[PDB]
Parts: C-alpha cells; structure tokens; sequence
C-alpha cells in the first residue's frame, strides 16, 4: 500500500497534463482541456 | 402456441383449464386460415425480401461491410444473409403459432450476450430487424399488416 | 460503450483510452515495479471496454401472484456475493465440514453446533456420505 | 378476468404485453357487448331460473326435502333457494369478467370445507347447479348457451 | 411439453426449412378439430369426479383387489389409487387439447413404469382401470370425441405395460 | 408438510436445486421486489 | 391483477346485488374504448427500450443535477440500474391502460415505493419528473400512430404521479 | 419407506436468471410419503427419471410406516 | 461492509475531484499502522478462549447474575452470553482491520437493542462486562494497539447503553 | 481439495514419518515453479472473455453443430455451449495454481459424463473445443506455462471421454 | 495449502480469483522456500526437544505419572511421548503448507472425543505443547519463531 | 360499571321479555345476601392497612425480592407496590359488593397483564401476594362471606395468570 499511494501520488499532479495528452489525438478544432469543466476548490 | 400457455399454466395449479381459457383456445383455432393467408405471402416472396432489407441495412448503416467490420469478408456476409431467411423463418413459425413460444425458444432468448461473444455488435443488428420489417410490411396486404407487425415489433424490444 | 454508442464514437474512444494508458506508464518509468502493476490495471480498462454489455439478469416468480422483475448484470458484479457452499460426493472433509457449520447457520439462524453443543450427528454422516443430498439434509433438519 | 390472467402471466415472466396476449385481450374486448347481452338475460330471468331449478332439484333429490333432511322446513326450503340464488348471481359476474376468478374467489375455494360444516350433502348441490344449466340453456340462443353453459360446467366440478 | 402446433415447427426447425404442404395438412386438420377438442374438455372437468368412479366400481370394486389381501385393503392405498385415475385422466385430457402424447412421454411415463414394479403395484390391473375408463369417456363425451381419447388413452397403456 | 411444501415447491428447486445449501437471497444477489421492501431485510436480521 | 370489469365486481358483490342498469353501461363505456386501449398498448411497446432512452437521456439533459456527482445517478452502475428502475414505470403503465383502473398499479409498484427509495437515497423528486417526460413522450408514439388519445393512456401515468409524490398542498 | 433414485434435471432458466450451474444426475434417498410431490416437480423441470428402486421398505404392508 | 477505503474514496467521489493531500495523510498513515495491527490480530485470534474465560471472570463470576434469578442461571443462557461475548471480540478484529468501526453499527449493533430486551439481559451487565475485556486485551497486545483497539471497542458498548 | 503441496503431506502422513529428504525437492519443486501459476493466473483474467470466443471459432463455427439439425442450433443452445466452455476454462485455471488434477475430478466430472449424454450433447466436438482452447492460451500467456496448462487440459478431455 | 483455501473461497462464490488476492501465493512461493528452511531446522532438531518437553508435562501434571494415572508404568508413558511426536510432524506439516486445515484433518476435528474415551485429558494434553513451543522456539531465531510459534498457539486454543 | 341486579336486567332486556320467575331468585338470591355482603365491607375498610400488612409478611417480606438484587428494593417501588396491592383489595370490596365482577374487567384487569411485561415486575409473585391476601381475609371477615371475596380474589388472579 505504500507503493500503491505513490502510484496515485505520480497520476493525481499528472492527471490535469494526462487528458491534454490524450483528447489532442481525438480533436482537432479546439485546444480542448481550457474546455474542461474541472471541479473547482 | 395458446395451448402451451394453458396446460403449462394449469399444470401446477393442478386442475383442468377452465372456460376462461378454454373459450381463448378456441378462439385461435378459428383464426388458422386468416394466419395462413400471412404465412405463404411471406413465404414465396422470401428472396424478394432477404436482399431488399438486405441493402436496406447498409444504405443506412455500411460499418458492418466498411474494411475492419464484421461482414467485410465475404464468408461472414454469405452468414449474415442467411441469418435474415432464419429470423424470417422464426418470425413465420410465430404468426402461425400466434403466440411467442417458438419465437422464444428458437432464435430470443440469450441472443443479447451471444452476439458478443461473436464478433456483431448489438444494436446494428436491432435496425437490421426494423429494416427487415418494413421490407416485409410493404409486401403484406394493409388489413394484414397490423396482425403481423406485432410479431416484428418484439424482436425490437427483446434485442436492444 | 453501448450506451453511448449514439452519441460517442466507440472507435474514438479505443484509441484515446490506449494511448491514455501508454502515456501513463511512460511517467511510471522510474519506479521500474509499479509500471507493471498499473498495466495490468489499465489492461481491464481497455478489454472492459472492447466487450458489450451483459444482458440483464431476470428473476421469475414461479408463484403467480409474485411479479417478475430485472436486474443489471452491472449491479449484481457490483455488489458482494453470498458464500453459496455448495457440496458434491467426493470432496475432501475440512470442505465438507464448513458446509454443515452453514447448513446449520442458515436454518437455526447461528453455528449452534459451535454454541450450543448440539445437533443431531446421524444426519450429518448420511449427508457427508453423499447419500442424501443438500435438499434433503435440510428437510430431514425441518422435521427434527 | 383474461385481462387480469393475461397481465399476471406476462408480469411473472416480466416481459411486455405479448403479441399472443394482445390478441386475446382484442377478441375479448370485440366481444364484450356480446357477453353483456348473455348476461342480462340471466339477471332478468333469475326469478323464474331460481324458481325452475328449485321445482326441478327437489324432486330428484326428495331426501334433502323429507325430514331430517337439511333444507326441511319453510324457513329451511327457503334457504335453499337463497343458497342457488348466490351461485346465479355468482354466474353472471364470470359471464362478463369472460372467466371464473369472480368464480374462484367467491364461491369456489372453500365450498367442501362450509357444507360438511353445514350438514347438507355437497353433491346435491351439483345436481342442482346442473339442474339451474338445464333452465338456463332453454334460456338462450344456441350459440350462445354454449358460452354461457361452460360457467355452468365450472361450477360443477368444484363441487364434485 | 409439444404442441401438435409445435411438433411440426420443430420437426420444420430441425431441417430448417419453411412450411411445405403436407405439414400445413396436419395444421388445417388440427385447425379443423379444435371446437371438438375444446367441447370434451369442458364437459370431463364436469364430470372427473364421476369419470373416476364409474370406472373403478365397474371393474375393481367388489374383486380381489378392494377385497382384503391385495393392494387396495387398506384406505390409504384406495386414496393412493384413486390419486393415480384421477391423474390418468387429468393428463389424459391435456393430449386430447394438445393433439400430441409428448405431455405423457415426459410428465406422465418417466418414472411410472419403474415405481410400479418397485413398489409391488399390479400394472395388469391398473392397466385394466385406464382400459375401463375409456369406455365411460367415450360415452360421456360422445364417440366422434370418443375416437379421440382412445389414441391418448391407450398411450398410457402402450407406456405403462 | 409445511416443510414439505416448501422444499418441495419450484420457487426451491429453480434457484437453490439440488445439490447446494440454500442462502438468504439479500440485495444485489438478485433484484428485490418493492412490495415487500420494509420486513424483508427486517426478516433478513438476526433479531428476526 | 384487478381489471375494471372485476372493480364492478366487488363494487357490487358486497352489497350483493346484480348487474343492474347502471352496470350494464358503465361496462360498455369500458367496452368501447377497448379498441382504442389495446392498439396504444401496441405502440406503446413499439420503441419502449427506445422510449426510456429517449427519456432519460431528455431528463439527465433537463436536470444536471443527477450527472454530475451529488444525487444518484452517478456510474453505469447507477445509470443503468436507472433505467432499469425508469423501465418498470413504462412497463406498469402498459398494464394499467388496458385494464381499465390503477388497481394493477396499487398493488406491485406503488406500495412500498416510497419506503424502497429512501431505504437508498434514490429521490423521489426526478422520478415524478421522469414519469412526466413519459406523461407525454408516450402520447407522441400514440399521435404519430393515428390511435386518438385522452385521458385513457393519459391517467395511468398521473396516478404514478399523484399517489407516489408527497403532498404539498 | 425411503427409495432411492436417479435423475437428471436440467434447469431450462440459467440462461436467464445466470446462475452457478450445480451438476445434476444425482442419486438420493427420498421418502415415501414425499415422493409424489417430488416426482412431479421433476417433470415440471421436464428432467428424465432414469432409475427408481426400493432402497427400503418392504412393499406390501399394512402397518409399520 | 465500508471500509476506511471507502471512507476516503467517497468522500472525494462526491466532491468528484481527485484524492486531496489531506485524503492521502490518512490512507499513508493507514497502511503505515497495518504491521502494528496485522500482527496484533494473529495474537486477538489465538487467545480467543484465554480472553472470554479471563474477561467473564474479571466481572461477571461469583455475582447475582450468575446465581438464580440471574440471566445466565441456566447452562443454555451461559453457553449464550459466551458467545455473545465472544461476537463482540470476533467483530472488533473486523473493525480494526477494516480502519473504520462502520462494520459493527448495521451488522453487530443494528439488532443488538432489539434481541436484547426482548430477553431481557442487563445491558448494563454487558457494558461491565465488555470493559473489563479492555484490560486483557491491553496485556496480550501492548499499549501501542490497545489504544488502536480501544477506539473501535468502545463503539460496542456506547451503542449498546 | 488436495493441493500438490498437501498431496506429498497426505502421501508421507500415510508413511507416518517426517518431511524426508525426498519431500523436500518435490516441494521445493513446486516453489520454483509457483511464480509462473500466478503470472499465468493473471492473465487468463483480462482474456477470459476472449478465450472463449477465438477456441469456438475455431473448432464450432462454419459446421454442422451450428445447423439447423446440429445440438447448438438454438441460440438459448448456443448459449450454453459459450456457459458450459467458460466454466471448463475457470475450473482448470484452479488446477494451474494447485498444480493437481485433483481439483477438477470431483468439481467438474462428478456428473459430466452422464449429463451429456442425458441432453443428447455430443461428446466428440466437446473434446475438440477444449483441444481449441489449448492451443491457444499456450500462444497467449507463453509456451512454459502453456506446457502447464495443457496438462490439465488434457485430464478433462480424457475424463469426459 | 494457503492455495486450497482460496481457490474454495473462489469457487463458493463462483468468482475468478481477483489480483488483489493472487499476490497471497506470490507472496507465498516466494517464502516457499524460506518456509522449508523452517522445516529443515525442525528436521535434524526434532530429535532433542520431544524428550526434554515430555518432563515438563510431568511437572505440570504430576498426576500423568501417578499410579492409578493415565500413563502408568513405561508402555503407557512410551506411547504418550509417541503421541506427542504425532503432532510434532503436524506443526512442521502445517507450516510448509502455510496454513490451519492440515493439522486440523489429521489432528483436531475428532480430538475433543477420542481422549474423552481412553481418559486422558484435553487440558492435560495441551500444555505439553506449550512445553513444546517453548523448545522449539529456542531454537529458531527472532523472524522464525513469530512465524513458526503461531501454528501452535491455534491448537493450544483449539483444545482450549 | 353493572352489578347483579343491573346485569340480570341486562340479561333480561335483550332478550326482550319481563322478568320471568327464572330471573326473580337470581334477585332474591342477591337481596338474600344483601345484608351479609354490606357486613363484610365494613369490616375490609375498617383493617385495610392490616390486610395489606398480614398478605404481604407471608410472601414479600424477608425474601430475595426485597434484596438489593432485587425488583421490590428501591422505596419509590416499595410504595408503589403496596398500592398497586391497594387496588386489588379496594376493587374486590366493590365486586363483593356489587355482585359481580364487571368492574374488575373494566378498570383492574383493563390492560394489566401487558403492562407488567412492559415494567418488567413479575407475575408470579403477585399471584401469590393475593393468594396471600385471600387467607387473611376470610379469617377476618368470616367463612361465608371470604368464600364470595375468594372468587372476586381469584377473578384477578385469573386475569394476571
Ligand atoms: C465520446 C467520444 C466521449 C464520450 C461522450 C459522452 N458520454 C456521454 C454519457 C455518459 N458517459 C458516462 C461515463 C462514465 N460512466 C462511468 O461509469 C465511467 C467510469 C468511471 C465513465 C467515464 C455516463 C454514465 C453517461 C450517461 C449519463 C450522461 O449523460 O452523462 C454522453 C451523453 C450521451 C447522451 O447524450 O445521451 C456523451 C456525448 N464518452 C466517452 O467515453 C468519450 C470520451
Ligand atoms: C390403482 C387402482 C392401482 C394402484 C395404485 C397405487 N399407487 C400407489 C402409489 C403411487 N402411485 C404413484 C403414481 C403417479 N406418479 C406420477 O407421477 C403419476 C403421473 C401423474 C402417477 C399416476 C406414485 C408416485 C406412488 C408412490 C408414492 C405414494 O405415496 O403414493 C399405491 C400405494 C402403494 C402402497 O403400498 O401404499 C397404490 C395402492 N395400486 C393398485 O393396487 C391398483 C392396481
Ligand atoms: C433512474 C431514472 C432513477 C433512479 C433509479 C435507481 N433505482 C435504483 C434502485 C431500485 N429501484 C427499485 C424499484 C422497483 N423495484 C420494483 O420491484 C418496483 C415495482 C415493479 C420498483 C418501482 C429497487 C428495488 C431498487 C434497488 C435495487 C434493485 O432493483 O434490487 C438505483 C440504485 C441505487 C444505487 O445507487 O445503488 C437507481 C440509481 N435513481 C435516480 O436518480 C433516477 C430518478
Ligand atoms: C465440582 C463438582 C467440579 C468443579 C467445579 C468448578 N466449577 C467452577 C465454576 C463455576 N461453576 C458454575 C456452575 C454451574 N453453572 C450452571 O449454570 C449450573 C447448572 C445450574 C452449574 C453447576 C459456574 C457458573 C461457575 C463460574 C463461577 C461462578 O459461579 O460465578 C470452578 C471454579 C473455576 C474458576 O475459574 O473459578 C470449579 C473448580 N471442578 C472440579 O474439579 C469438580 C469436578
Ligand atoms: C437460430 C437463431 C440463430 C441465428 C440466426 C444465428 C446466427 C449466427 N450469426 C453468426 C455470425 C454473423 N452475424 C453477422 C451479422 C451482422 N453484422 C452486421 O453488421 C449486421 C447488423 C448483421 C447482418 C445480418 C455477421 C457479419 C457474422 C459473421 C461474424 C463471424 O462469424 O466472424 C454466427 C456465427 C458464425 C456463423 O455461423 O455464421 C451464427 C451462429 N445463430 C443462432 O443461434
Ligand atoms: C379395514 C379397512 C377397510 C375400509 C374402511 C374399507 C372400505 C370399503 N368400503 C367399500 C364399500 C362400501 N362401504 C359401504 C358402507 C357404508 N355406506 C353406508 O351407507 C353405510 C352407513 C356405511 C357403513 C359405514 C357401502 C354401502 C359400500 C358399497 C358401495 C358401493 O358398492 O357403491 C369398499 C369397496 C368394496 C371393496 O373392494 O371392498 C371398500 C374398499 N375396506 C376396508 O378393507
Ligand atoms: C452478530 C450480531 C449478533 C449477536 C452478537 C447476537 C447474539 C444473541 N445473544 C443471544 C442471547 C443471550 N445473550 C446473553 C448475554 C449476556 N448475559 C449476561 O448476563 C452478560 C452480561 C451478557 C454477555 C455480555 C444471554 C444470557 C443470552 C440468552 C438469553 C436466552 O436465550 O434466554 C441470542 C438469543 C438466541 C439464543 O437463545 O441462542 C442471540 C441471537 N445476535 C446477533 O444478531
Ligand atoms: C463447472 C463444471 C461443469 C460443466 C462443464 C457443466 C456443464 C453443463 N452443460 C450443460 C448443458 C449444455 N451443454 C451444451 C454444450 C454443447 N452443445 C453443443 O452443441 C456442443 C457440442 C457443446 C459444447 C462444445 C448445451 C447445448 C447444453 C444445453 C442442453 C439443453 O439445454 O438441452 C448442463 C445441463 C444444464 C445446463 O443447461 O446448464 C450442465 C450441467 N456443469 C458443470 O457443473
Ligand atoms: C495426530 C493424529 C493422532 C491422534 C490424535 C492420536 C492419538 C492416540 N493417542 C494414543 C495413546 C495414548 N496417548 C497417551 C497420551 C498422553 N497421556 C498423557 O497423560 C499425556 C497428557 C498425553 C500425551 C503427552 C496415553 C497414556 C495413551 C495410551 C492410552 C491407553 O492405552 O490407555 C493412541 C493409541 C496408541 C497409538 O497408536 O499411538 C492414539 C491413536 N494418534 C494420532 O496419530
Ligand atoms: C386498579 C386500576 C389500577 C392498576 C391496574 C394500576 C396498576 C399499576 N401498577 C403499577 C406498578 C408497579 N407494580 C409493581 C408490582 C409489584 N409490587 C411488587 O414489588 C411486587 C413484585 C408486585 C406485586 C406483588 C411494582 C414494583 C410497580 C412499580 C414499578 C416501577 O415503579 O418501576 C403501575 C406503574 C405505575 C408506576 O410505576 O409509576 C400501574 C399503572 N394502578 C391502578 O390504579
């Protein structure tokens, strides 16, 4: 469990950059994670 | 059949069929020669139908023949041309039968799961259905249209 | 993906959650031990998703009065499932023993060999012989 | 009803209305103002039914009239002929409800327990219910009397 | 459980092949016989508790079997034995609304034939009580119906000897 | 008999049959009717 | 379950009388309606795994408030077990339409509903909102299949609305 | 009075319901006096009886069970 | 049932973000306290029989319960109020391990107010008797984890007063 | 049941002497070669949907068995035979990790061999779908461990001949 | 085995064996071989410690070997230490198996009952084997004994 | 509420006749005791805090249910219980009185019996408080007149049992 925290402590800070890797391929028209509707704080 | 519903439903109960489903029999066994004027009109004209709903489905929908679908090859579309004739078989055994027990236990039940485990998605072949039936309606005389277009319209619901 | 089958596009969405997948193992290079914990945990994700939908489960009632009903294959997955012990003739006898602790458990409500001391032992080895079977082990127990 | 034996079926196996059942309940529903029609005829007539089938019990079952006998006695006599006017009216709600759960569930399910409680033989009663079938077949057209004599023959077999 | 109905969608099924003209003979024959069938049906239900006693005092009663000695002495084997025609003639008249025996072959004929030599039951009696309550059936219903229940009658008594 | 008749009906053998132990069917094991909602899981207690 | 015919029936049985005038027109008033009920029965059930789609999909695009993590519609787990959960109310609705009164709906999904989705959390607030996107999305499929409509196919669907929504007023 | 018995009893509703299939063809001492209950319900299964023999009992008394 | 897992998962599952510096503090020391436990919990589960024979005598013996007129006066409620007791030791493993006590409010406290007033056994008796287990537990496991089984034992007996 | 580790406990407790020298290397045997089960059971988990489809397309499909006429004809027929081929994968990854035939003699071919034979399904194409599936796990989780799978493969074929 | 108890746990639930338990026999055939080399130190010095341990009974239970005790004379005493050696080979079976249910199909399901025949006591047999864990434990080191240790003191509970 | 006169009324009334000479000696029956019934009230009332001393010494007093472990022992239930005797007594001088024990199963035996296990206080010792009070009494009073105040004693007795 010590390693599996750390696994979800690499992904949590990565995961805002991880969706602009992945939509890009997906969409063209539109730099699509500014159109994110991300829980604000 | 009616007649199935009826000994499989006084069975348990353990008595005979009383008049309230004996009077429903009878009333279906009247109504063999108005079935049968809808069975042979699908039955002779059974070509005329297989490959008018057959380019009826990829006019509206062309993924299963586009290169990487399911019936790309051509040893997957001599299948899937058969299957039609199969349900347009099944679908005649229930309108002879005017009831849903063969067109259960034939060709229904476990089909939802039983695609997937092949390569057809699921709701491609529910609008190869609903093309099938419009294909096979026009064929049909209109006062005969409506007793047959329920026994095209669950094989919609149960597929989907 | 059957339900957004309408609306999403089912190869878009193959392709986008791969490569979803090979970007975050690339940021898992350096660890060298989860990078093969998380690739098989990205693996269900992506074959998950390759399959359709299960059909629903139904349940029927074989009273007449009693109605049908349904069930998502989804909600039963979901939720935990009962411990069904079931017991066939030739299996080896700590198994055999944890089925009479339950058949015991599930019709006096608690382990009352383990509670009380008591329970009547003849009936125990005509079923561990496999003579009679699980039903009748519990009617011959509703009838003590 | 068939209504209510038509959802209930379908309701157990927890499937839409069948194409079977949607039939069943259309010829039902098509022959509903001709079973009112049936069943008018016995309420307009129950004085003289009652009153047919009382002359035409008594003297086939004279042990029931004689002393000791159960219905002896002009307040007992008169009971009896109320104990046939239930069942008569009884009747005339399965003639419209098209079957017998009006039948089942009011007069049918404990009848063997209540007469052996009540002194009287329980097979007189199905001779008189056969002898009430016999006026009310003279009643009718003939083929209605075939319909309608069916909720009769119903009858008698709970009794016996 | 086969309908004559569905005996020939599943003799149709197993070639896969559509409805020709000799097994729409068998539907429009049995499409013909469906007021008779419906007409009997009614009027044993009428009478089942008459069927079955007019057949056992005409044959069994006052014999060696109601006599003391064999297999209907006691009332427990009487209330056993009428439990059995009563159930002969419920399952009798199933075939009779099917058109077909497959109601007998699995419901009635599985395990009859072997419980009946395992308990010590004289099947050449009870083969004799069915033979006696055929006559009053095909009186009772009238003998167009009466040529009826004789194919599905005898079918127990073809399984059960 | 009251045993008799319940181990011996078809809503026994369809789902328990032959050869398991029979298991109170809770919530997510199947679908659960909405008439009896309140004394099942009440009944499914072990202060039943 | 209980049929209209068999309300008249013990509407009359307890006070133990017979099918007078009054009984002899009101059951042909049921009678002939019995064409128009059992023909919007069938195109009821033409698209109905179609019609709880359209729906839902017409509600969770109506109230967010059920998408979006707060109540529950949350996962497929949810979601689909929404419409399953959607689909009985389509499928009790078929029952009742044709036999005449709400009594089928009385008694296998009206009692215990109330005590069944606060045993869960499941509000009953959007499930009155999603039998009234089927109040009308129902009578659409009778419209465009030239049955006429009214308050038969129109009732059972408010009687699943006005017994199962508490009372405010 | 107890007879033992053979059967194999197919479900015909795990299709459906998708359970955990048990594996029939058993063998099972059944009582006397519950045996016709249960020989029905093996034919509204429509599973075949294959083999019925008296285990115990001794066919033919008046007393004793 | 739920879980310390699915007390910080749902608790940032309904805010629907991503798990907070705050829900990572309680899961890193979560699986920190794990080794301290795991090996607690071998050592609860051996002395199962040492614990309830020390626990029953430390407070319930030589008093009027146990003597007529007392509620384990019979060898059938004595049997009882051991196991009874012994459930409560077996469910406090489930909720030490589980990092959460909402293992024991719907399945060992949910019907715990209701069979035991309908026997009628002090619970006051029983509160007694469960914190006396609080000092033998401390003896066979330290006072490192007696403090972390204490949090989830004394939920047992809060609940039940 | 017997689990090739309890296999040489049960084989030297009926010897009645210790652990000998020869125990050993069958165990340690087992030890070597455990990290290959589980890296081999991991991995019929992300294909045990896929599997079962590739094996029925190539022993099944394109025949006779899928016909009108053949035993999978009917889809709720076809049905099982995707059922009764995803529990014989199940229960044979079970003999993978014990490393014994022995879990699957009495889970799985206690009955087999007279139910098919009851339902009227053929044998001899049974044995060419699990001969399907050997080849082609064998290909997907590599040869050392297809080797170890084939073993148990080969004992249910053979066992419901 | 550790193996058998969860492919049952499996099975009973009919579910495929989840990755968050498969790391349960990783982990195990990893130690598979250091759990040997807890046998192979209880192999060579089994032979010292099951004399020694016989004497403390002795201390413990002096009753043991009174006259008129349930081993008198050598016979009864020679076979009471060859009793003991029954579950010294139980221990050592149990811990390369990883688990209970070796020494429990063997030794404990009947154990409660067998000595209530011949009359020696359950609570006179159990601290012998506390007299044996003590041994046993001198002899392993600080890991070895924690792990090796907790096999004993399930049957020390499972007679008391 | 109704006595003996009023009852036979009743008894009389519904039945819609006079007061035939079948009801008359169940009057003089009545006005034959009437001046040994209004003796021995005047005797009860006179010794009331006697009769309630003497019941309760033979039963009560010196026992364990007066112990500290015990149902009588805090002096809030002492003086409750010496009244909840109170009522027993004062009711059974209105029903030997009266004649008839109607006003008992109105107001004493009104809901007594589930209000006792809702308390928790026992039955069986009020049983024999009052069998305790019957022997005091009829010593006092005299032996005709404790045989009618040992029914309407054990009317109560009846309705607690
Ligand atoms: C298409 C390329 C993208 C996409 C679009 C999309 N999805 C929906 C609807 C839903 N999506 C979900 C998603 C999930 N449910 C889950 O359980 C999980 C795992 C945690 C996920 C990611 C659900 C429940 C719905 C239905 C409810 C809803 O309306 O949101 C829509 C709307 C479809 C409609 O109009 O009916 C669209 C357009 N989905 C993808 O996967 C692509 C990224
Ligand atoms: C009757 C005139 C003859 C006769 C009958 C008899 N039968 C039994 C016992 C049984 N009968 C059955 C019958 C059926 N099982 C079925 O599934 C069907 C199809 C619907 C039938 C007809 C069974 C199962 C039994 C055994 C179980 C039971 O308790 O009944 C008896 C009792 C024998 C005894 O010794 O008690 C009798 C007397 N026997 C005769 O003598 C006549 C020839
Ligand atoms: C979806 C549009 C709405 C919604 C649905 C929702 N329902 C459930 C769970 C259940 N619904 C029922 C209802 C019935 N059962 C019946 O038998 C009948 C009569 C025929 C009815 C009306 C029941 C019993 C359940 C419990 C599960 C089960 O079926 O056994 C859920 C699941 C709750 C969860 O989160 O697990 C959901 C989501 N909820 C909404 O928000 C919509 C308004
Ligand atoms: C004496 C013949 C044997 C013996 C006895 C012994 N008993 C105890 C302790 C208790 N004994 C009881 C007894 C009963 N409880 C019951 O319900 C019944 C039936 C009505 C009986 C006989 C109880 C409750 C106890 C616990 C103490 C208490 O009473 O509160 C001991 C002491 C053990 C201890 O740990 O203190 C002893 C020694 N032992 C023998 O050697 C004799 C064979
Ligand atoms: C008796 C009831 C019953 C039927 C009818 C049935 C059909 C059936 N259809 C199949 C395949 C198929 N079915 C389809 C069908 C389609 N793809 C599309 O895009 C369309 C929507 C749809 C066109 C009609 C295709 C393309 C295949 C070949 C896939 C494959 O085998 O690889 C297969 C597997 C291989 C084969 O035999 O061809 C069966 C057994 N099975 C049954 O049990
Ligand atoms: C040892 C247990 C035992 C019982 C209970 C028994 C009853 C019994 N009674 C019978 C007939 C009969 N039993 C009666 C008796 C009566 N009817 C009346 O009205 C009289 C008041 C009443 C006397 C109580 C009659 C009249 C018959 C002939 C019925 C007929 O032939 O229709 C028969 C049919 C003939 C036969 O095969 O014996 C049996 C089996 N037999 C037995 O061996
Ligand atoms: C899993 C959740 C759960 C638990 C733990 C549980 C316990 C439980 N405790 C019970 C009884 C009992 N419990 C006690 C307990 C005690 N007596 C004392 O004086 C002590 C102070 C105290 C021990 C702490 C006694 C004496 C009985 C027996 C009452 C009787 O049966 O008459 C019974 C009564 C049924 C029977 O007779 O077997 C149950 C079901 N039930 C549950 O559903
Ligand atoms: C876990 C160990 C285990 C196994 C393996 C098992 C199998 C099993 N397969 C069965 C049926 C079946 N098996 C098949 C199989 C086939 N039909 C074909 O055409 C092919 C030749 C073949 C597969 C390649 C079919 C069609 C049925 C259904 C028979 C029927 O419904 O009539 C049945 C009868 C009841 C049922 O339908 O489920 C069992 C018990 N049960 C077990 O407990
Ligand atoms: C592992 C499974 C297993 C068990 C349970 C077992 C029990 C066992 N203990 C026995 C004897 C015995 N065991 C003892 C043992 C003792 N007397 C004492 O006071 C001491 C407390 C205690 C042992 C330290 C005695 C005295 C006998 C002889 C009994 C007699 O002959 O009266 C015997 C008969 C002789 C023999 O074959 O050893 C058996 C079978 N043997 C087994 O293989
Ligand atoms: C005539 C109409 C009438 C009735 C029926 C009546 C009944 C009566 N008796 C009561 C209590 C009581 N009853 C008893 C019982 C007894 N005393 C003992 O100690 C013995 C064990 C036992 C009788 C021999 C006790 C102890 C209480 C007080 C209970 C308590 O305060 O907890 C209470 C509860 C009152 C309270 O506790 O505050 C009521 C209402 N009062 C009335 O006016």
């Amino acid at each position: 469990g010590a390693k599996r925290l750390e696994i979800a402590q690499v992904l949590t800070q990565n995961a805002e950059l991880i969706v602009s890797r992945a939509a890009n391929r997906i969409f063209t028209g539109g730099s699509p994670l500014a159109f994110l509707e991300r829980p604000e704080e | 059949t009616v007649v199935s519903q009826v000994i499989l439903k006084a069975d348990d109960e353990l008595r005979y069929p009383t008049t309230g489903e004996l009077k429903n029999i009878s009333d279906f066994l009247k109504t063999g020669e108005q079935r049968l004027r809808i069975v042979d009109t699908l039955t002779e004209n059974e070509k005329k139908i297989v490959d008018r709903a057959s380019a009826q489905l990829w006019k509206k929908r062309p993924d299963f023949i586009a290169p990487g679908g399911n019936a790309a090859g051509q040893r997957e579309r001599s299948l899937c041309l058969r299957d039609y004739g199969w349900y347009l078989r099944v679908i005649t055994y229930g309108i002879l039968s005017g009831d849903k027990d063969p067109i259960e236990s034939i060709g229904l039940i476990g089909v939802k799961e039983m695609y997937n485990s092949l390569g057809v998605p699921m709701p491609g072949m529910v609008e190869a259905i609903r093309c099938l039936k419009e294909a096979s309606l026009a064929l049909l005389d209109d006062e005969d249209a409506k007793e047959a277009a329920p026994y095209f319209d669950f094989i919609i619901q149960a597929m989907s | 993906r059957e339900i957004i089958e309408n609306a999403c596009s089912s190869a878009a969405t193959l392709v986008a959650l791969q490569e979803m997948r090979r970007s975050a193992l690339g940021y898992l290079q350096n660890d060298k031990e989860g990078q093969e914990i998380a690739l098989q945990y990205f693996n269900v994700l992506i074959s998950e998703f390759e399959g359709a939908t299960p059909s629903n489960k139904v349940r029927q009632g074989q009273s007449v009065d009693q109605q049908g009903l349904e069930l998502p294959q989804i909600y039963f997955n979901a939720a935990e499932a009962r411990q069904k012990f079931v017991m066939k003739s030739g299996m080896s006898s700590s198994e055999k023993l944890d089925v009479v602790k339950a058949a015991y458990r599930q019709v006096f409500e608690r382990d009352i060999t383990r509670a009380y001391s008591q329970g009547i032992s003849d009936l125990e080895s005509k079923f561990k012989n496999g003579e009679i079977s699980t039903k009748e082990f519990i009617r011959r127990l509703g009838k003590s | 009803s068939i209504v209510t034996k038509s959802i209930v079926n379908a309701d157990a196996e927890a499937r839409y209305l069948s194409p079977g059942e949607l039939d069943r309940i259309k010829s039902f529903v098509t022959s509903g103002e001709r079973r009112v029609r049936i069943a008018e005829t016995m309420t307009g007539a129950r004085e003289r039914i009652i009153k047919e089938a009382g002359n035409q019990l008594f003297q086939k079952r004279p042990d029931v009239v004689s002393p000791g006998g159960n219905a002896y006695g002009e307040e007992m006599t008169a009971t009896c002929l109320r104990d046939l006017d239930y069942y008569l009216r009884l009747i005339t709600y399965g003639i419209v409800a098209g079957d017998v759960t009006p039948i089942e569930e009011i007069g049918v399910v404990g009848v063997r327990e209540m007469y052996k409680s009540l002194g009287t033989p329980i097979e007189a009663v199905a001779e008189g219910v056969r002898a009430m079938k016999s006026v009310a077949t003279s009643l009718l057209s003939g083929e209605d009397a075939a319909e309608a004599g069916a909720y009769f023959d119903y009858l008698i077999g709970a009794m016996s | 459980m086969q309908d004559a109905i569905t005996s020939v969608i599943n003799s149709s099924d197993v070639q896969g092949k559509y409805l020709d003209a000799s097994a729409i003979q068998k539907l429009k024959a049995y499409f013909a016989t469906g007021e008779l069938r419906v007409r009997a049906a009614t009027t044993i239900s009428a009478n089942a508790a008459n069927i079955v006693k007019e057949a056992v005092a005409k044959s069994l009663l006052y014999s060696d079997i109601t006599r003391p000695g064999g297999n209907m002495y006691t009332t427990r084997r009487y209330a056993a034995c009428i439990r059995d025609l009563d159930y002969y003639l419920r399952y009798a008249t199933y075939a009779m609304l099917a058109g077909d025996p497959s109601i007998l072959d699995e419901r009635v004929l599985n395990g009859l034939k072997e419980t009946y030599n395992s308990l010590g039951v004289p099947i050449g009696a009870t083969v004799q009580a069915i033979q006696a309550m055929k006559e009053v059936t095909a009186g009772l219903v009238g003998a167009d119906a009466g040529k009826e229940m004789g194919i599905y009658f005898d079918y127990i008594c073809s399984g059960l000897s | 008999a009251l045993v008799d008749a319940m181990v011996d009906s078809t809503e026994y053998a369809d789902y328990f049959g032959e050869e398991t132990v029979p298991y109170l069917r809770g919530l997510g094991t199947e679908a659960q009717e909405c008439r009896n909602w309140g004394p099942q899981i009440d009944l499914f207690n072990y202060s039943a | 379950m209980r049929d209209a015919v068999t309300s008249l029936i013990k509407n009359y049985d307890i006070t133990g009388r017979y099918l007078d005038r009054d009984a002899i027109d009101s059951l042909k008033s049921y009678f002939v309606t019995g064409t128009a009920r059992v023909q919007a029965a069938a195109t009821i059930t033409a698209n109905a795994a179609e019609l709880v789609k359209q729906a839902a999909s017409q509600l969770f695009g109506d109230l967010p408030e059920l998408i979006r993590p707060g109540g529950n519609a949350y996962t497929t787990r949810r979601y689909a077990a929404c419409l399953r959960d959607m689909d009985y109310y389509l499928r009790y609705a078929t029952y009742a339409l044709v036999a005449g009164d709400t009594d089928v709906l009385d008694e296998r999904v009206l009692q215990g509903l109330r005590e069944t989705y606060n045993s869960l959390g499941v509000p009953i607030g959007p499930t009155v909102v999603g039998i009234g996107i089927l109040k009308d999305l129902a009578t659409e499929k009778v419209q465009a299949a030239g049955i006429e409509v009214g308050a038969y196919l129109e009732q059972p669907f408010d009687h699943l609305i006005s017994e199962l929504s508490e009372t405010d007023v | 009075r107890s007879f033992k018995v053979t059967a194999c009893v197919p479900s015909q509703t795990r299709i459906r319901t998708q359970r955990e299939l048990q594996n029939t063809y058993f063998t099972k001492l059944v009582p006397y006096d519950n045996w016709f209950r249960e020989q029905q319900r093996i034919m509204k299964m429509g599973g075949k009886i294959v083999k019925v023999e008296l285990a115990t009992g001794k066919p033919g008394t008046n007393t004793g069970l």
